[PDB]
RNA sequence: UUUUUUUACUUAUUCAAUGAAGCGGGGCUGGACUUGCGUCCAACUUCUGGAGUUAAGGUCC
C-alpha cells in the first residue's frame, strides 16, 4: 500500500466548475479487493501536477479523463456533488460531510443510491449498501458509477492456505480457535 | 493608594466587572501555554502582599494546573 | 513605429485554465500564535458584553481638548536628572556659604505622577485635574478612578496614552497624571481648561459612561441576521 | 445628492474630531506561510 | 431642502466671515453669514448665524463644533429652530 | 424580578480540512421571472494518454 484512497481536497475549481485529471494507471492494491486508479490533476496554483488515489469504479480505463467538480458530466468516473445528480444515480466513495474525501461505497461491487433531494434545506437523502437510508448534506461528493472488482466473494476460497493468504495482508486474526475449545481461564466459552 | 481599593475590589468575585475580567483572562490564559511567563502581575496587591517587587530579579510566572 | 514582432498572450484565469495569478492572501495568512492571540482577545472583548465601569474608558478626549490639554502640561514636565544635579550643586553652594538652601531654591510645580500619590491627592481633594490613561492593564488599578473623582468633586478625563502621559513625566508608561497647583501666568489657562473638561467630556460622557459595553456581531453574523430579517419581512 | 453631503459632513467631522491619519499601510503578502525573520546575529 | 440656522458665539478675535465661511464649507456649503457687530466701531460682538443649505449638514457641524476650545474660548455651537429664526436675522449678510 | 417550556443566536467548549487559496457582502455582464425593477442564478476549461512554469502587453513617467 503506497497511499489512502481518497478524493481531492474540496477547493475553488470543484466548488464552482470543474477540473480534468487523466487516468494514468490501474492498479492492484493489497488488502483491498477493489483495484485503485492513479488520476493526475493540475494544481491550479502552481505548475507542479499533482496525482491522486481514487478507487476505480467499473470501465474506468488507462488514458481516460475523467471530471471532478459541480459541473462535471454525468458520466463514469466522474465525481460530483450529489446535487448535481438526478434520483436514482449510482454513487461510490460518497462523502459523509463535504470535504472528507469519502467514505460510503467503497468496497467492490458495492455503490451508495441517490433516492431523494430536498432543496430547501440543501439535503440528500440516500441509500447505503446495507439498505440503511442515510441523509447527507447535498455538497457532498461521489463518484458516478459501481466499483470495480465484483463479484469477488462468489468464488469459494477451497482452501486453508488461500484463506491465509488473504488474511495475512489484511492483519485480520487467523487462524480462529473457537471459544468452546479452550480452557475456562481463556474464554467465557471455555470447557 | 491604589491597593486598597484593589484588594476591596477583589474581595468581590461575583460582581459584573471582576466576572467580566475572570472570563476574558481565563480564555486568554487558556489559549496560552500550560506555563509560561508573566511580564507583571494580574494581581497587583496580591503579588505586592505575597512579597513581589518590582526589583530587577523578581519574576512572574502563570501555570494551570488539571484540578 | 512599435516592433512587429512584439506579441500579446494574453492569460485566462478561470477555472482549469492558466496558473493563477499571486494574490493578496492577507485575510487568509496563518499569523504566529500571539498575533492570533491579541486580534483575538480585541474581537472577543469586542464581542461579549461589557460593565459600564470597564466600558466607561472608551470615551476619551478627542483631539482638540488633548492637545490642548498636553498644551499646559507639558510646561510642568518633572525635573531631568541635570536639572537636578545643577540645583543640588547650587543648594551645595548656599550651605557652604552659610545659607538655607530655600534661599536658593523656589518652590517647584510640577505635573503630579504615579498612582498611589495621585490617589492620596484626590482623596485629600488637592488635585485640581486628573487625567487618566485609557489602557491600563490589569484596568482594575484605575477602574474605580472615575467614581473616586466624582464623589470629591474633582475633574478628571480619560485620555489616550500611558505613553503618551509617560513622555509628560520622563517615563516610557503612565496610568495617571494629576494637576494640583500652577503658577500664576498658568492659573487662567488651568481654569479655561478645567472648564473645557467639564463642558466637552463630563457632559458628554455622562449618559454614556452607565451604559453597557461591547455585544458587537461579527461581520458574516450581521449580514446573516439582515438576510434572516429581509426573508421575514418579505415573506 | 444628499447621502453625498451627510458623507461629507460626516468626513469633516471625522477630521475636526480625531484628525486626517485615517489610513494605514498593510503588506501584501502572497503566501499564506509566515517565516520568521532574520534578525542580527 | 430646509436651510439651517447655527448660532455660534464666544468667537476669538480673528474667527471672522471669511474664516468662518472657509472652514465651516468643509462641512457644507453655506447659503448666508453674519457676524454681529458694532456699527460706531466695526468691531465684533463675538457672534455670528450661519445658514448651511442643508439641515442635518447644519446640526452635525453644530454637534462637532460646540464646546470646542479655541484661542482661549470654549466656542457655543448651537442649531436654532426655524421657528425662532428670525425673518430679518441675514439682513447684512 | 423569578420558575418551567421551545426557539433562535454565537462568544466559551467540541469535531474536521487545508501548502490556513479564493469565505462573506457589493460592483460589472448575461439570463429569467417579477413588479413595471426587486429577487435568484450563471459567469471560467469536455472528440484526442501533447504542452502549459522565468507576465506578455497597455498606459503614465
Amino acid at each position: 500500500r503506497k497511499a489512502p484512497a481518497k478524493f481531492r481536497p474540496l477547493d475553488y475549481a470543484e466548488r464552482h466548475g470543474y477540473i480534468r485529471g487523466i487516468v494514468k494507471e490501474i492498479i492492484h492494491d493489497p488488502g483491498r479487493g477493489a483495484p485503485l486508479a492513479r488520476v493526475v490533476f493540475r494544481s491550479p496554483y502552481k505548475y507542479k501536477q499533482i496525482t491522486e488515489t481514487f478507487i476505480a469504479n467499473e470501465g474506468m480505463y488507462t488514458g481516460q479523463f475523467i471530471y471532478a467538480g459541480k459541473n462535471a458530466a454525468l458520466t463514469v468516473g466522474n465525481i460530483l456533488p450529489l446535487s448535481s445528480v438526478p434520483e436514482g444515480t449510482v454513487v461510490s466513495n460518497v462523502e459523509e460531510k463535504p470535504g472528507d474525501r469519502g467514505a460510503l461505497g467503497r468496497t467492490s461491487g458495492n455503490y451508495v443510491t441517490v433516492v431523494g433531494h430536498n432543496p430547501d434545506e440543501g439535503k440528500t437523502r440516500i441509500k447505503l449498501p446495507s439498505g440503511a437510508k442515510k441523509v447527507v448534506p447535498s455538497s457532498s461528493r461521489g463518484m458516478i458509477g459501481i466499483v470495480a472488482g465484483g463479484g469477488r466473494t462468489d468464488k469459494p476460497l477451497l482452501k486453508a492456505s488461500r484463506a491465509k493468504h488473504k488474511f495475512a495482508v489484511k492483519r485480520n486474526r487467523w487462524p480462529k480457535t473457537r471459544g468452546v475449545a479452550m480452557n475456562p481461564v481463556d474464554h467465557p466459552h471455555g470447557g | 493608594g491604589a491597593l486598597k481599593y484593589l484588594e476591596e475590589l477583589s474581595k468581590k468575585k461575583q460582581s459584573d466587572v471582576v466576572r467580566f475580567l475572570l472570563r476574558v483572562r481565563c480564555w486568554e490564559y487558556r489559549q496560552l501555554n500550560v506555563i509560561h511567563r508573566a511580564s507583571r502581575p494580574s494581581r497587583p496587591d496580591k503579588a505586592r502582599r505575597l512579597g513581589y517587587k518590582a526589583k530587577q530579579g523578581y519574576v512572574i510566572y502563570r501555570v494551570r494546573v488539571r484540578r | 513605429p512599435k516592433n512587429p514582432l512584439l506579441e500579446k498572450r494574453p492569460r485566462n484565469f478561470g477555472i482549469g485554465q492558466d496558473i493563477q495569478p499571486k494574490r493578496n492572501l492577507s485575510r487568509m495568512v496563518k499569523w504566529p500564535e500571539y498575533i492570533r492571540l491579541q486580534r483575538q482577545k480585541k474581537i472577543l472583548r469586542m464581542r461579549l458584553k461589557v460593565p459600564p465601569a470597564i466600558a466607561q474608558f472608551q470615551y476619551t478626549l478627542d483631539k482638540n481638548l488633548a492637545a490642548q490639554a498636553f498644551k499646559l502640561l507639558n510646561k510642568y514636565r518633572p525635573e531631568t536628572k541635570q536639572e537636578k544635579k545643577e540645583r543640588l550643586l547650587r543648594e551645595a553652594t548656599a550651605i557652604k556659604e552659610g545659607k538655607k538652601k530655600e534661599d536658593v531654591s523656589k518652590k517647584p510645580y510640577t505635573v503630579k505622577y504615579g498612582l498611589n500619590h495621585v490617589v492620596g491627592l484626590i482623596e485629600n481633594k488637592k488635585a485640581s485635574l486628573v487625567l487618566i490613561a485609557n489602557d491600563v492593564d490589569p484596568i482594575e488599578l484605575v477602574v474605580f478612578l472615575p467614581a473616586l473623582c466624582r464623589k470629591m468633586g474633582i475633574p478628571y478625563a480619560i485620555i489616550k496614552g500611558k505613553a503618551r502621559l509617560g513622555t509628560l513625566v520622563h517615563k516610557k508608561t503612565a496610568a495617571v497624571v494629576a494637576i494640583t497647583e500652577v503658577r500664576s501666568e498658568d492659573k487662567n489657562e488651568l481654569a479655561k481648561l478645567i472648564s473645557a473638561v467639564k463642558e466637552g467630556y463630563l457632559e458628554k460622557v455622562e449618559d454614556t459612561r452607565k451604559r453597557w459595553g461591547g455585544g458587537i456581531m461579527g461581520f458574516k453574523a450581521q449580514k446573516r441576521e439582515e438576510k434572516r430579517k429581509k426573508s421575514l419581512e418579505t415573506a | 445628492s444628499k447621502a453625498a453631503k451627510g458623507a461629507q459632513a460626516k468626513k469633516a467631522a471625522q477630521a475636526a474630531l480625531k484628525g486626517v491619519h485615517s489610513h494605514k499601510k498593510t503588506k501584501v503578502r502572497k503566501s499564506t506561510t509566515f517565516h520568521r525573520p532574520k534578525t542580527l546575529v | 431642502s430646509q436651510p439651517g440656522v447655527m448660532y455660534i458665539a464666544r468667537l476669538p478675535h480673528g474667527f471672522y466671515e471669511h474664516e468662518l465661511r472657509g472652514y465651516f464649507s468643509q462641512f457644507g456649503e453655506i447659503t448666508r453669514l453674519r457676524v454681529v457687530r458694532n456699527k460706531k466701531t466695526g468691531a465684533s460682538r463675538h457672534r455670528a448665524f450661519i445658514e448651511f443649505a442643508d439641515a442635518e449638514v447644519a446640526d452635525i457641524a453644530a454637534r462637532t463644533m460646540d464646546k470646542y476650545l479655541l484661542f482661549g474660548h470654549i466656542l457655543t455651537c448651537k442649531i436654532v429652530p426655524p421657528a425662532q429664526v428670525h425673518p430679518d436675522l441675514f439682513k447684512g449678510a
